[PDB]
């Protein structure tokens, strides 16, 4: 037999939603992901201790067998994901435990109503600002968020779901 | 001075005039005296500090468990308070208050400082708490003038 | 035969002349996996198949670095005519589409906002003082403010402590008059020069300070006098009081003096009143 083959693209993007309440007493976790910021809304000023919702999505796919899992997620001062200083957010999908303002995943999809709900991976944490390592005074340098992701297909047979010490 | 009425801490006494209430960094409404926006420090003839702090002084609204005086002790914690404000009431000889002399004034000084926590990881440091600092003095005036009267007659 | 691996569907351009022998082929006896879509192509002689990546029996597989979608392109011709003779063999083509599965997706800038607080407040207040008459033991009040000539009017000056640092009170000046106005004539400054009790020096009376029963307390005794031509015995004594911490020294201005056959005052610190000789 022949073995014709070619390459194929795969795109993912990360966006910020809004924890707004169209009615009093709305669920903030579900309402968070009802709308997202455009590039014109940035730099989005955020208060310290505020909740920050994060949505990662696989773009332009009709395959229902793909589940987006997250590896390390972190934040830096510059767009260079390898710049310093840094702060961890997620480790192997599990939250970064050395942070009393703990991060948490939000896989609400039984009610999200979105198509192919497993293509998305969502989580939230609390906003912060970086501190100079010797003056102990917080700096005013912008926060950038970054992640690492993997396509974790059950057909392959993997438990990429975060096995976490709760 | 848009304080909601369910959390209004009073100043002075019920009979206090509007001018007397405004002269002590408190707001009037025609029928009562209550502390205004920001923070306020007052002193009394008995020798105590009155410290009134609103939770909106800093951003984020500091969780009140984190603030401590220049000195620590039993009588150095918060007194009766409410959801929006906190009151510290203690003698001027307590809680690390410093005393100083001026040729015509007796000065007490104390400084509140909140310990805003810094979180540390292997690659950097962050924080989510805003720093707080409040310096304040009480200055008691000497040089009081007094008068009495007598009567003297021959024996 | 070629393939394009789009994001959500696969495009498979197979050739009509599959065997490359100038033969008809394809009497609809061919399928891509299980689906046999064919887009008529009477000019390029290319049968165009289309199939979603997860359909038509595709096999999704994974590697450390890549996903894989496999399609089985099958051709199983039926015998033509009333005979079992097949002109061409079956055909099978492995079709693989690989996809990178690991991506570092980042976000845009978020500006951290907070507001620290720094200020220097201040408030002022007055001390508490009293000048009062005392009985003859300096322990109790004497409301009978009437005395005879030559009697000893016992007087106490006090500053109230409450929770202040230990204080010491001083008499800076004391003037006697026949009316409440301190400047009204006649006037007699019987204490002046920062606590120099001049009466003991002027009249030879036994007028003198008394050792402090407490630092916030001060006591003294004054010999009664009138003014020549004064019909009334009323005297309106007006004084000025100071107070400082007991940590402050006894000095040329913060003193309490009296001329007892010389100068011996404030319970022993005599030289402090050396400047009352003026
Ligand atoms: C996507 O993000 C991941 C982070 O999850 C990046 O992997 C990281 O790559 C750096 C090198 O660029 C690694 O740093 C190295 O660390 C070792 C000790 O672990 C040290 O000995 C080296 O000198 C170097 O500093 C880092 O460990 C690694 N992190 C993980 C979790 O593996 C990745 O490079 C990013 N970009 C991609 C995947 O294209
Ligand atoms: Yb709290
Ligand atoms: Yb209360
Ligand atoms: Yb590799
Ligand atoms: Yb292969």
């Amino acid at each position: 037999p022949l073995s014709i083959a070619e390459l194929g693209p795969l795109n993912v993007y990360l966006q910020i939603a809004n924890g707004q309440c169209q009615t009093k007493g709305c669920d903030e976790a579900a309402a968070a992901y009802t709308s997202f910021y455009t590039d014109a809304d940035y730099p989005v000023t955020k208060v310290l201790r505020d909740p920050v919702y994060v949505d990662v999505q696989i773009l332009g796919r009709t395959d229902p067998n793909l589940v987006l899992t997250l590896g390390r997620c972190w934040a830096t001062t510059s767009p260079n994901a390898f710049s310093l200083p840094q702060w961890d957010i997620l480790i192997d999908g599990c939250p970064y435990a050395d942070d009393r303002y703990l991060s948490a995943l939000v896989p609400i999809d039984h009610s999200s109503g979105l198509p192919f709900p497993t293509h998305h991976s969502r989580f939230l944490f609390k906003m912060f600002t970086f501190v100079d390592p010797h003056s102990m005074e917080p700096l005013r340098e912008k926060v950038y968020i970054h992640c690492s992701t993997a396509a974790c297909v059950p057909g392959q047979g993997v438990s990429c779901e975060p096995s976490c010490s709760r | 001075c848009e304080v909601p009425r369910d959390v209004r801490v009073p100043c002075g006494v019920p009979d206090i005039s509007p001018s007397a209430c405004d002269a002590i960094d408190c707001c009037h409404d025609g029928q009562s005296c209550y502390f205004g926006t920001g923070a306020t420090v007052q002193c009394t003839k008995d020798g105590h500090f009155i410290v009134v702090v609103a939770k909106d002084v800093t951003l984020p609204h500091i969780d009140l468990e984190t603030i401590s005086l220049l000195g620590q002790g039993q009588d150095c914690g918060p007194a009766d308070s409410n959801s929006a404000f906190a009151i510290y009431y203690f003698p001027v000889t307590y809680c690390g208050t410093v005393v100083m002399e001026e040729p015509g004034v007796i000065v007490y000084e104390n400084r509140m400082t909140s310990s805003y926590e810094v979180g540390v990881g292997p690659l950097g440091a962050i924080t989510r708490d805003s720093s707080f600092e409040l310096l304040f003095q009480c200055r008691y005036r000497a040089t009081s003038v007094e008068t009495l009267v007598v009567e003297v007659q021959p024996p | 035969v070629a393939v394009e691996c789009r994001e959500d569907l696969a495009h498979v351009e197979a050739k009509k002349d599959l065997f490359g022998i100038g033969q008809f082929i394809d009497p609809a006896d061919l399928t891509l996996g299980t689906c046999p879509p064919s887009a008529e192509d009477p000019a390029a002689q290319v049968l165009i198949f289309e199939s979603p990546l997860q359909n038509c029996g595709s096999v999704l597989t994974m590697t450390e670095d890549s996903l894989v979608y496999t399609f089985t392109l099958n051709y199983n011709p039926k015998p033509l005519g009333s005979a079992p003779v097949v002109r061409t063999s079956q055909a099978v083509v492995i079709v693989e589409c690989h996809y990178p599965r690991k991506h570092n997706v980042s976000s845009l800038a978020l500006d951290p906002l907070w507001v620290p607080f720094s200020a220097a407040k201040m408030a002022e207040e007055f001390l508490y003082f009293t000048l009062k008459l005392t009985t003859d033991d300096f322990q109790f009040e004497r409301p009978s403010y009437q005395y005879f000539l030559g009697d000893l009017i016992h007087i106490e000056a006090t500053v109230k402590q409450y929770f202040h640092v230990p204080l010491r009170v001083y008499v800076d000046r004391c003037v006697a008059t026949l009316s409440p106005d301190a400047n009204s004539s006649p006037s007699y400054a019987f204490i002046d020069n920062y606590g120099c009790l001049l009466d003991g020096r002027i009249t030879g009376s036994d007028s003198k300070f008394v050792s402090r029963p407490a630092e916030n307390k001060l006591d003294f005794q004054l010999e009664a006098f009138r003014f020549q031509g004064a019909d009334s015995g009323m005297i309106y004594i007006t004084c000025h009081l100071k107070a400082t911490s007991a940590a402050y020294p006894l000095d040329a201005e913060h003193r309490a003096c009296s001329y007892i056959q010389g100068w011996k005052e404030v319970s022993g610190a005599d030289p402090i009143c050396a400047s009352c000789e003026s």
